[PDB]
């Protein structure tokens, strides 16, 4: 009955692979995991044999229960004590970033409610955190994508956050340290486990 | 980026660019390409329009909009017309050329350039250099006549 589960348990991490919805219907109809968003997002979050492209097409996906996936796995994440960059690379590892802005600009701002919430006090809204955070995944991309010719100086990076601030500015020292971080080690390309 | 390729999901962009034509890297899946010494680039407008402020130091040089519209969708042309005008909104387009690509005219009941034209109100823009252009970007039938016509506005 263990060899069984066991064998039940890969064929449904194959088959999210493929198909995410598919693999998480072939696991619930098993009853190997609880069809509820928290337990879904325990799921994915560092589990093994999971491909992280399938992780993160599953976790953008539009439909309500993909938004409370999405939700109850940035709650997984732990935030606190890092500054923006370096929780964004923790959450970029978990799973391959998707490709389109729909998609990236919830994930952003999904992300942002829980940074907020781990670092109370850093910044004045949430919306300026998650304003920020896109105009990051904007800059790895400007300066590491190959295909964009012209690269942003520090100081474009600086002039685009003019005014995210709730009309204001953020210090130029924090955009900066942001900027020199990106510049100088891109986001990792997120390998399996 | 001189020249910028919008419109809404699946309406060709992605198809035009490989008529007209890799490393991993976390980020926006960007695609563009040089035509006729001309860069072209797809600007994505998918987010929310609270990341559109982000946009306007990348628009300084961009001389021409291409907004490209899958002419068989009658469900969500709307919305096509209301994505069209938030670019044409942006004021550091404001002088730029604007190319509509009537997409998709080889589907057997597709709506026909002149109705395009009324449903992303074409003819309410009186000081704007525009040009709509019947395509099939399968075959590439349409998109060279339009790019021709857009270079040569460009001088
Ligand atoms: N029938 C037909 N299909 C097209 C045409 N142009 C693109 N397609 C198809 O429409 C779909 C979406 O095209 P794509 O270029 O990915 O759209 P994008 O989201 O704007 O980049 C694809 O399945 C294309 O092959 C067209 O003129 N006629
Ligand atoms: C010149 C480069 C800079 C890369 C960063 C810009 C990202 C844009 C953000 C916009 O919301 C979608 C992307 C938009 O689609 C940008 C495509 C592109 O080639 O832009
Ligand atoms: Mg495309």
């Amino acid at each position: 009955k263990t060899l069984q589960r066991n064998r039940k348990m890969a064929m449904g991490r194959k088959k999210f692979n493929m198909d995410p919805k598919k693999g998480i219907q072939f696991l619930v109809e098993n009853e190997l995991l609880q069809n509820t968003p928290e337990e879904i997002a325990r799921f994915l979050y560092k589990g093994e044999g999971l491909n992280k492209t399938a992780i993160g097409d599953y976790l953008g996906e539009r439909e309500e229960l993909n938004l409370a996936v999405l939700h109850a796995f940035v709650d997984l994440h732990e935030f606190t004590d890092l500054n923006l960059v370096q929780a964004l690379r923790q959450f970029l590892w978990s799973f391959r970033l998707p490709g389109e802005a729909q998609k990236i600009d919830r994930m952003m701002e999904a992300f942002a409610q829980r940074y907020c919430l781990c670092n109370p006090g850093v910044f004045q809204s949430t919306d300026t955190c998650y304003v920020l955070s896109y105009s990051v995944i904007m800059l790895n991309t400007d300066l590491h994508n190959p295909n964009v010719r012209d690269k942003m100086g520090l100081e474009r990076f600086v002039a685009m956050n003019r005014g995210i601030n709730e009309g204001g500015d953020l210090p130029e020292e924090l955009l900066r340290n942001l900027y020199d971080s990106i510049r100088n080690e891109p986001f990792k390309i997120p390998e399996d486990d | 980026m001189r020249i910028l390729m919008v419109g809404l999901d699946a309406a060709g962009k992605t198809t035009i660019l490989y008529k007209l034509k890799t490393i991993p890297t976390i980020g926006f899946n960007v695609e563009t390409v040089e035509y006729k010494n001309i860069s072209f680039t797809v600007w994505d407008v998918g987010g929310q329009d609270k990341i559109r402020p982000l946009w306007r130091h990348y628009f300084q040089n961009t001389q021409g909009l291409i907004f490209v519209v899958d002419s068989n969708d009658r469900e969500r042309v709307n919305e096509a017309r209301e994505e069209l005008m938030r670019m044409l909104a942006e004021d550091e387009l404001r002088d730029a050329v604007l190319l509509v690509f009537a997409n998709k005219q080889d589907l057997p009941n597709a709506m026909n350039a002149a109705e395009i034209t009324d449903k992303l109100g074409l003819h309410s823009l009186r000081h704007r250099n525009w040009y709509i252009q019947a395509t099939c970007a399968t075959s590439g039938d349409g998109l060279y006549e339009g790019l021709d016509w857009l270079s040569n506005q460009l001088r």
